[PDB]
């Protein structure tokens, strides 16, 4: 029909548009930060994929939680996820924040963002390459790609 | 008439600009996400208590100032008199005054802060 | 012995440091209880927990001995002793280019005199002892969590607290906040044992 | 003397003062 | 038909926005060895799109301690006082010719300053009254600079009326004349649309986001898009004031093209400074335009007072 | 026979690791004497 | 053996009742300023069935530490240091009800 | 044996007071600085396109865990259990059972990737170059779920890279 259509073109422009303007938040707990910098070190360049890094939650698109999630820390990470205006995404970079990595046995170390928040995609590795990041990260782009949001809502 | 025009439509672009960013988008919003920010956790006071200006007396001396730029702004067309040697010496006696109070308060450590 | 496996000793520091250790125990024998230097040129001395103040005032200050750096401050928990923890002083002399170790003793109640007044460096030394171990630092200008949880409950880095701890963390929906629930852990930490049943180093043979 | 000293003082510590004093005073 | 010319000094002005973004994302990035946005559309032409679309179709939060009259006021005055800031501007013919269509532009600056202000008051936070606070202090350092050294490059033109600039530059720049009051109303340009060295009303790595911490989706892209249309239009005041272009009555086009290849030049050394130098304090700020500049501008001001008479070369006052 | 890495016999080239900040641009009085003219001649 | 703060108990029991009225006194704030959904009377009892845990203790230095504990607790929530999540910890409200009775025991697992 | 940094007095002649109001008042170093990065501006930017473009890396990578196995095609794990016990991560857990030929293979072997520190200790310990971290590393998955491997992952993921994980070893083995 002409309406699914017009909804699924359209469903494509949104689509690309928060895919390929992803802003994640300056957010970095831990080792895996610093792996972080080197993403957007020119070597690799996120911005160039249009990925900017803005310091507000509340002008950001993505969290990436690169580090141990310590239980002091929880509270904050939550807060700040909370705040973060819909559509937000969560990439969990390393087995730190994946579930708890060398730190899994610890009194005050959370095994895994993921009892936190709720994560799109795991970013395996201690700390994971710049690529393997980037690889995440361009996996979050296909991952967007696939969201058929006004689609669905044509068909509700 | 034609700058109210120009007013009119810059100020009706804006405002339905403002119209689409509150009504295109899928709103979700609940206590948490509307919650002020203070990097993560809770903010201990007020944002509307009071904020102390350590650089008061620069407010104040930049209204007289603001004062002297608007007795300065006549000049251009102060230029087209006959008496140029009474014009050019009342311009320079009001620039030569403000130079005098920008003085004083410098020497008596008005410009700094605190 | 010698060739390139073994380290080598040096016995002019050895004999230094010997004797610095008799000046100082000579100097102050009210607090001072037990002097060593280790084989690798490393010396102690072992104070009473009364003169915590005393003795790192005197190897702050003395002529001879300008230890104006705190290196660290630690303690080592033994719960096979009457006074568990073990309360470390880690000296350095940049005077004479040398270090030096205080170590004194106290219980899960005694407190102990706090350095800060001797070193400015001790406070939050001082507060993670007491975070992780329980041991009180009295006259302390502000003793409280350093590194815990805001709400913990319990000192980490004794030997008897469990590593997992006892309280774990998560996100629940009904209260909206993160919430601490007791420790369930999908998989249980294995515990191995891996000491030799038979003696690696006859020269520290206990008697019978 | 002291002229100069105060000018070349003047011109090494406070150089902007010293290029508006001589504008103005021209 | 003004109502075309309204939509043609408009809407043109915001697609210069919005590419001027991604032609600053390139720049940075390849004065740190990077490739700016490369691979949304060809050479990234395609990214500013992206990115209004993205914002405009983000859930914008109202925050529960904000006064929501306020918060939704300011960014409508920062958008509207930006786009009205073009109005008077000769490109070679003004779309409002306004006998002093200087000091109109004085005025509208000085009212743009209470978005910024009603945005961080209004947020109710604290970063963002702190970045309030950082723009009064900031317009408190440069007002009184910005209008005396205006008043005294204004004084080789006669009059206040922008479209006489092209006429006294027919032979020579007039930054061959005030190069001193050019550098200083450089650098007051800089400071006043809070741009390089003087980010300080934003404050990224200071303040988190500054007044607008607490601003999202729509909003936040137009104080945005005001903020950069404000560096296009001061830097276009900027190639009118002192580089000024010929102009052919029978062919404007030639005029236009020199103008807007100086609004670029102007824009892109903006995004150079952007990208040179480490961000001033606020303190030293005020401290600098107060205690080297204006000195100096009072200094000008005088010289510039001074000759025309000593020189007999008063500007006509028609 | 033994091939570890090696450095090449007679040792590595000379490694610069001092600054080497240049001296650019004309002395003062050129510069003022080169603005001052540029005034002069907007002047007239 | 060597005192932290008091000699006797009527001391330490001193210092105990001036960290209850600085707690009972704290309430009405921290739920005001935390924005708790809960009443100042259940803070106040919960305060109280703290206090209740720690009455059997008779030796005056744990009674000294205790009170520690409890000033730097205190200060914590004054200084707004803790959370909403850190105060309403105390608030078991996520755990389930776990039965005392020896048949509910039996029923539910193998715990002694 | 030391050096000065800073310490410098400057001199008051007048030729060098003069460059120095002249630096001050034309800002001399802020167009060395603008140079600098205009120059900058035009050199060739590092940025490799990726995907299609990967930066380089070495055959002694630690990537993606693997189980090997012999040319002849049965699997080299003969259940030691050392790569476990070294393991500093604690992520392996290992259980085996004679099998019906009465060989000593594992019946469970599961790494999680999410606890895993990739230290490289397992392929070091392992006596037979079973445990073998590839040269894998975009691995990444949306579900936490995906990356607890067990051995019939690892299995899959060794018949998949060996070609280059032999490759990496023959050409690296004699460093160890
Ligand atoms: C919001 C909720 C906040 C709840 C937090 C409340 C707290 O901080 S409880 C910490 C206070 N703990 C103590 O004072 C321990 C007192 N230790 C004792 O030995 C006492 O019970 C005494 C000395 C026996 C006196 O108590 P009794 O009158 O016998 O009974
Ligand atoms: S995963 Fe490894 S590198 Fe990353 S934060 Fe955890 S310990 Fe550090
Ligand atoms: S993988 Fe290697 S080290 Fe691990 S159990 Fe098998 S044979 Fe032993
Ligand atoms: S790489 Fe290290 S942490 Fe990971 S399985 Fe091997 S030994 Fe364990």
């Amino acid at each position: 029909s002409r309406g699914e259509y017009v909804v699924a073109k359209l469903d494509d422009l949104v689509n690309w548009a928060r895919r390929s303007s992803l802003w994640p938040m300056t957010f970095g707990l831990a080792c895996c930060a610093v792996e972080m910098m080197h993403m957007a070190a020119p070597r690799y360049d996120m911005d160039r994929f249009g990925v900017v890094f803005r310091a507000s939650p509340r002008q950001s698109d993505v969290m990436i939680v690169a580090g141990t999630l310590t239980n002091k820390m929880a509270p904050a990470l939550r807060k700040v996820y909370d705040q973060m205006p819909e559509p937000r995404y969560v990439v969990s970079m390393g087995s730190c924040a994946n579930g708890g990595g060398y730190y899994h046995y610890s009194y005050s170390v959370v095994r895994g963002c993921d009892r936190i928040v709720p994560v799109d995609i795991y970013v395996p590795g201690c700390p994971p390459t710049a690529e393997a990041l980037l690889y995440g990260i361009l996996q979050l782009q296909r991952k967007i790609k696939r969201e058929k949001r006004l689609r669905i809502w044509y068909r509700r | 008439m034609n700058i109210m025009l120009t007013l009119l439509t810059n100020v009706t672009l804006a405002s339905l600009l403002v119209l689409i960013a509150f009504w295109l988008p899928q709103l979700n919003a609940y206590s948490e996400k509307t919650s002020p920010y203070e990097c993560g956790f809770d903010p201990m006071g007020s944002a509307r208590l009071p904020f102390s200006m350590k650089f008061f007396l620069v407010a104040i001396t930049f209204l007289l100032f603001d004062l002297e730029i608007a007795l300065l702004l006549p000049l251009p067309w102060a230029s087209q008199t006959n008496n140029l040697k009474t014009m050019l010496t009342m311009a320079l006696f009001l620039l030569i005054l403000l130079a005098a109070s920008l003085a004083y308060e410098w020497t008596q450590k008005g410009l700094e802060w605190a | 012995d010698t060739r390139p496996t073994i380290r080598p000793r040096n016995d002019v520091v050895h004999k230094q440091l010997s004797a610095f250790g008799q000046y100082v125990a000579e100097i102050l024998p009210k607090y001072v209880q037990q002097v060593q230097v280790s084989c690798f040129n490393e010396l102690e001395i072992f104070i009473h927990p009364d003169g915590v103040i005393p003795v790192l005032t005197f190897l702050r200050d003395h002529t001879n001995a300008q230890f104006k750096s705190l290196a660290d401050l630690t303690a080592v928990d033994v719960p096979t002793r009457q006074n568990r923890f073990e309360i470390v002083y880690n000296l350095l002399s940049l005077r004479f280019n040398s270090r030096i170790r205080v170590k004194t003793y106290t219980d899960e109640l005694t407190p102990i005199e706090s350095s800060v007044t001797v070193y400015k460096a001790a406070n939050w030394y001082e507060r993670e002892i007491w975070d992780m171990f329980g041991v009180f630092f009295a006259n302390h200008p502000d003793l409280r969590r350093i590194l815990t949880d805001y709400g913990f409950e319990g000192h980490p880095f004794r030997k008897d607290f469990p590593l997992s701890g006892y309280v774990e963390l998560r996100y629940d929906d009904e209260v909206k906040r993160v919430v601490a629930e007791p420790v369930e852990l999908a998989q249980e930490f294995r515990k191995f044992d891996l000491n030799s049943p038979w003696e690696a180093f006859p020269a520290y043979r206990q008697p019978p | 003397g002291r002229i100069a000293s105060f000018l070349k003082n003047a011109w090494a510590k406070e150089p902007v003062l010293v290029a508006s004093f001589a504008i103005g005073g021209l | 038909m003004f109502m075309i010319n309204i939509l043609s000094l408009i809407i043109p002005i915001l697609l210069a926005v919005a590419f001027l973004t991604l032609v600053e994302r390139k720049v940075l990035g390849y004065m740190q060895l990077r490739k700016g946005p490369n691979v949304v559309g060809p050479y990234g032409l395609l990214q500013p799109i992206a990115d209004a679309l993205k914002l405009f179709t983000k859930e914008p939060l109202r925050p529960a301690t904000s006064s929501i009259s306020m918060f939704i006021i300011a960014p409508i005055l920062a958008l509207s006082l930006a786009l009205t800031m073009w109005v008077p501007l000769p490109m070679p013919y003004p779309l409002i010719n306004m006998n002093l269509g200087v000091l109109f532009m004085l005025a509208m600056s000085s009212l743009a300053v209470y978005s910024i202000l009603w945005s961080g008051w209004a947020s109710n936070s604290k970063y963002a009254l702190i970045g309030a606070l950082r723009a009064v202090a900031q317009t408190i350092s440069y007002e009184v600079t910005l209008a005396i050294i205006l008043l005294s490059v204004l004084l080789m033109n006669g009059s206040y009326t922008l479209s006489t600039l092209i006429t006294t530059q027919e032979h020579i720049w007039m930054i061959f004349t005030s190069w001193p009051l050019a550098m200083m109303w450089f650098i007051s340009t800089l400071a006043e649309t809070n741009r390089a060295p003087f980010d300080l009303t934003e404050g990224e790595s200071e303040l988190v986001s500054g007044f607008n911490v607490e601003y999202a989706a729509g909003p936040f892209a137009m104080f945005f898009m005001a903020e950069y249309a404000n560096i296009i239009m001061m830097n276009a005041f900027t190639a009118i004031l002192f580089l000024g272009a010929s102009h052919d009555p029978h062919t404007p086009e030639l005029y236009t093209i020199n103008f807007v290849l100086k609004t670029l030049a102007l824009t892109i050394t903006f995004l150079w400074i952007r990208a040179s130098y480490p961000r001033f304090r606020y303190d030293q700020l005020m401290h600098l335009l107060w205690k080297s500049f204006l000195p100096l501008t009072l200094a000008l001001c005088m010289w510039h007072i001074s000759l025309p008479i000593m020189t007999a070369s008063i500007p006509p006052q028609s | 026979k033994v091939k570890q890495d090696m450095p090449p016999p007679g040792g590595y080239g000379p490694i610069d690791y001092k600054r080497n900040l240049p001296r650019r641009g004309l002395s003062g009085y050129s510069m003022f004497a080169v603005g001052i003219g540029t005034l002069l001649f907007g002047y007239w | 053996v060597k005192p932290i703060f008091s000699r006797d108990m009527n001391e330490a029991k001193r210092r105990v009742r001036e960290l209850y009225r600085a707690w009972y006194r704290e309430v009405p704030n921290t739920v005001h300023l935390f924005q708790l959904d809960i009443s100042v009377k259940q803070g106040r009892d919960k305060v109280r069935e703290m206090f209740m845990k720690n009455a059997h203790v008779t030796d005056p230095r744990v009674v000294d530490l205790l009170v520690i504990k409890g000033k730097m607790e205190l200060e914590e929530t004054i200084n707004v240091w803790k959370q909403r999540t850190h105060i309403m910890r105390f608030f078991h409200e996520t755990e389930a009800p776990r039965p005392t009775d020896f048949l509910s025991k039996f029923y539910v697992g193998h715990d002694p | 044996t030391y050096k000065f940094v800073n310490m410098r007095e400057p001199s008051m002649d007048m030729k060098s007071v003069t460059d120095r109001a002249a630096q001050t008042l034309l800002w001399t170093e802020l167009v060395r600085g603008l140079g600098m990065t205009l120059s900058y501006l035009f050199r060739e930017p590092a940025t490799i396109n990726y995907p299609f473009e990967k930066g380089p890396l070495s055959p002694r990578f630690r990537g993606e865990h693997a189980l090997r196995r012999y040319p002849s095609g049965e699997e080299r794990c003969i259940a030691c259990k050392l790569c476990e016990a070294v393991c500093p991560a604690q992520a392996i857990t290992i259980e085996a059972e004679p099998r019906a030929d009465g060989s000593r293979r594992t019946t469970r072997y599961d790494i999680d990737m999410t606890k895993c520190i990739y230290c490289g200790f397992c392929q070091e310990a392992c006596p037979v170059d079973a445990i073998v971290e590839g040269p894998n590393f975009e691995f990444s998955t949306e579900t936490h779920e995906e990356l607890l491997y067990n051995k019939e992952k690892l299995l899959n993921n060794g018949d998949k890279w060996e070609a280059e994980i032999a490759a990496n070893i023959q050409a690296d083995y004699l460093y160890r």
